[PDB]
């Protein structure tokens, strides 16, 4: 019954041997890391799964002109109705730079409908601490804002109203759904969150990537970053935002990717979606549709020692055979070494342990010449 | 009951089988240890455990290390080499004259 | 320009056999300075056919003043925190 | 005349000319990054370069 496809993965080439000219993979590829096709052939539905970190403004073009020439029977659009009203007020801007500087104004839209009560009270101070924290711990600049909607997400909506298409919004990263899931958990701590955050990097791998990854992000700007965010990248943060905090983790990325598959298979008008969501809620997304709708790429089955060539061991251990017992032969003596090439892990060169291959049991055994040049002709035939 | 096999070296005697039992031991314990990073990875012959340029990590070449000994019964001299690929590790296993 | 002894040494054609044929002997063309190593570990294991060659790098050398500051915010902070913990206790 | 502006204009020519800069022969990279990537500069710098 259950697919267990990967879903996350980060690691690309781990079979490669890469580097110095040599890389792992592109992670540039604009225009084909955002937009994904998937398809129910059981209702004949085709839905166009637009990830966006609400950063570029070509992103934002190329899905307006999307929504454009595709004309889908549903738009699907990860805001709320206060964000909507606050971008539909803003008008005349075109490039991603404008709409950053009304950031605070579209961060109002971050209303939380809470009681005045002691423990929301107490649930408030401890959501906000840890909200400080995971955004120290975040760390991303002015431009670069994945969970702040931008030109994207307007255009989408815009160009949906023009072709009177319904407009269904799916709600912020934190929304009232959210807040109430972090409220179950009462795992929110912003001193725990520190020393946890502190210690997610537990090897160097991780670290190095860490760096590389916000390096990125220093010296090209959020829209140039924007372009260059693929799955791995995105399986990346995702997994380190799970090394951060995991129940937050479990909260707002696995439990939203469920959520907004079901609003998007079964609450939606359909037979054409274009669904714009953020960026690291595409992978989960599209692993259930494709395990609901059957639709996931053929499998091709590895083998452990697929790649392993067992035949060049055996034939370079022959051949060595051979040569010993030829040599020994001509120069009537007996092979020193029995280590076809050598290297210092035995330290066989200086110390007194040899690596002679002679093993048997009795007088009466016939392995007891194997690996001796008695075991072959003068033809150096390998038997007798 | 199975009678244990009387002839020695049977580990230098099934490179494939050694192989597989050594890319079995790395996997559990490269899941267990980074769950984060080898869940989605599958683990073959030519898999090695290094960054992207060549660079290893010493700790999850110490659990590796670690996983090899209890599986093989050997005692690994990690100063001596360190196992950043699923060759070195047959390299290793296939140079011990004990492995078991 | 070599980086690897069993490169620089398989076939060349800069020997003095042919360099005393011509009889033009370069500054340029010391054998002090054709090969150098990379001094980054390099070590040979056995692999299935002959050696192998694995290279040990463990950490990087270009590393900035801002890695290391970021990196020991932590450590200072819980520096303050223990001596004041102390003060107080 | 060595007039400075149109020899500059044919040193940049000769520079670019020499075939040593031809981008077939450069793996373009974000140098700085402890991982090899490639260039991930914005499309519209890329077309400008
Ligand atoms: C709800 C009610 C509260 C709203 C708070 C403000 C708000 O709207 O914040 C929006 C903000 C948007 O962040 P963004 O889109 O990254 O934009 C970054 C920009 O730099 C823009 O960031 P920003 O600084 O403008 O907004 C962050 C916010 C965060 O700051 C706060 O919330 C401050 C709260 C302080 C309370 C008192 C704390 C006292 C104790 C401290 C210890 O900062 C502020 O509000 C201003 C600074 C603090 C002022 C008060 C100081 C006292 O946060 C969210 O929407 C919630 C994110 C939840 C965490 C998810 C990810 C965690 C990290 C995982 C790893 C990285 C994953 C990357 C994925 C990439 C692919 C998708
Ligand atoms: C006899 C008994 C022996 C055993 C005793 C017990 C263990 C003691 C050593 C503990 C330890 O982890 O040492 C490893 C440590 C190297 O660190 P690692 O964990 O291997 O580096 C991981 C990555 O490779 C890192 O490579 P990466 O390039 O990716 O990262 C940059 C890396 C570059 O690598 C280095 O800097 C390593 C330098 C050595 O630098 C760092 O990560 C270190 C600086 C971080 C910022 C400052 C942290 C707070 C400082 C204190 C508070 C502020 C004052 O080695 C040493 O501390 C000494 C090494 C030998 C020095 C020359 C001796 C002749
Ligand atoms: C703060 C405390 C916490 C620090 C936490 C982070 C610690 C790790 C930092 C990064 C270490 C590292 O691997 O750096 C890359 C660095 C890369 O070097 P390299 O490119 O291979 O150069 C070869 C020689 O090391 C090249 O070595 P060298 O011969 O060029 O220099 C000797 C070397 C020896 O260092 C060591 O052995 C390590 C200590 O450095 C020193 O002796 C440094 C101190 C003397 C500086 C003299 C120049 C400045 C004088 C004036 C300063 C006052 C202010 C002037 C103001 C002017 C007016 C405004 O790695 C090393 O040097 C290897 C040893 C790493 C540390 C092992 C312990
Ligand atoms: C030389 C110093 C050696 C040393 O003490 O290393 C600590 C050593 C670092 O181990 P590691 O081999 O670097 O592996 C941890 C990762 O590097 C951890 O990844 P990382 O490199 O990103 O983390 C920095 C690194 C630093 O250590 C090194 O780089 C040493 C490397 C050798 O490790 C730590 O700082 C972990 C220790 C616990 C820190 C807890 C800090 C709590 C307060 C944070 C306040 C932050 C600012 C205010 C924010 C307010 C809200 C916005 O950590 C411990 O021994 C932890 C002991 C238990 C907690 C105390």
């Amino acid at each position: 019954m259950i697919s267990a496809r990967a879903v996350h993965r980060f690691l690309r080439n781990p079979n490669l041997e890469t580097g110095a000219a040599f890389r792992a993979g592109t992670r540039f590829d604009p225009f084909k890391n955002t937009l994904t096709v998937l398809k129910d052939p059981q209702n004949g539905r085709t839905l166009y799964l637009i990830g966006t970190t609400n950063s570029s403004t070509l992103l934002a073009n190329r899905t307006k002109d999307l929504v454009q020439k595709e004309k889908p029977d549903a738009v699907f659009v990860q805001t709320n109705k206060e964000w909507w009203n606050l971008a539909k007020n803003i008008q005349d801007v075109k490039c991603q730079q404008e709409l950053n500087r009304y950031n605070d104004l579209l961060s109002q839209a971050y209303t939380l409908s809470l009681d005045n009560t002691i423990r929301n009270l107490v649930f408030k101070a401890k959501f906000y601490s840890w909200l400080f924290v995971i955004n120290w711990f975040k760390a991303f600049p002015d431009d670069f804002h994945p969970f702040i909607p931008g030109l994207e997400m307007k255009f989408a909506i815009e160009e949906a109203n023009k072709q009177n298409i319904p407009v269904v919004l799916g709600g912020l990263e934190v929304d009232d759904v959210t807040l109430s899931a972090l409220k179950v958990e009462p795992r929110l701590d912003p001193f725990s969150q520190l020393y946890y955050g502190y210690r997610a990097l537990h090897n160097s791998f991780w670290r190095r990537e860490h760096f590389d990854n916000y390096a990125t992000l220093d010296v090209v700007g959020g829209e140039a970053y924007a372009e260059s965010m693929d799955r791995f990248r995105t399986n990346w943060f995702v997994k380190y935002f799970e090394k951060l905090a995991p129940y937050q983790k479990k909260i707002i990325v696995d439990q939203k990717d469920l959520d907004l598959f079901y609003a998007l298979y079964r609450d939606t008008p359909g037979k054409k979606i274009v669904a714009v969501v953020n960026q690291w809620h595409v992978p989960g997304i599209e692993n259930h549709w494709k395990s609901a709708t059957n639709t996931h790429e053929p499998l091709k089955a590895i083998n452990p020692i697929g790649d392993m060539d067992i035949n060049k061991y055996m034939e370079s251990q022959l051949v060595n055979d051979t040569l010993r017992a030829f040599v020994s032969k001509v120069g009537k003596t007996e092979p020193a070494t029995w280590k076809n090439y050598s290297t210092i892990y035995h330290k066989d060169n200086y110390e007194a342990e040899r690596v002679r291959h002679v093993a048997f049991v009795d007088h009466k055994d016939p392995h007891m010449y194997h690996g001796l040049p008695q075991d072959y002709d003068d033809n150096i035939k390998p038997k007798h | 009951y199975n009678f244990p096999e009387y002839r020695t070296g049977g580990v230098q005697a099934n490179p494939g089988i050694t192989a597989k039992r050594i890319i079995k031991c790395i996997g559990e314990r490269l899941r267990k240890y980074d769950p984060a990073r080898w869940e989605n990875v599958p683990i073959t012959f030519k898999t090695h455990f290094r960054d992207e340029n060549g660079y290893s990590d010493v700790a999850t070449s110490i659990q590796i290390h670690d996983a090899l000994e209890r599986e093989f019964g050997i005692d690994i001299k990690d100063r001596l080499a360190l196992v950043t690929d699923v060759e070195t590790a047959f390299y290793i296993v296939m140079s011990h004259h004990d492995p078991l | 320009m070599f980086r690897w002894l069993f490169l620089y040494w398989y076939n060349s054609t800069d020997t003095p056999s042919a360099i005393a044929k011509v009889n033009l002997w370069s500054y340029i063309n010391l054998r002090l300075f054709k090969a150098r190593l990379s001094s980054s570990i390099a070590y040979y294991i056995l692999g299935l056919n002959n050696l192998e060659l694995k290279k040990l790098k463990i950490f990087y050398k270009n590393t900035y003043f801002d890695y290391i500051y970021l990196k020991s915010i932590p450590c200072l902070f819980l520096i303050i925190f223990f001596t004041n913990l102390y003060l107080f206790l | 005349p060595e007039d400075e502006g149109i020899e500059q204009q044919l040193d940049q020519q000769e520079v670019l000319l020499s075939g040593r800069y031809d981008p077939k022969l450069y793996d373009f990279q974000e140098g700085y990054t402890k991982n090899p990537e490639d260039d991930q500069t914005s499309l519209i710098e890329k077309k400008a370069f």
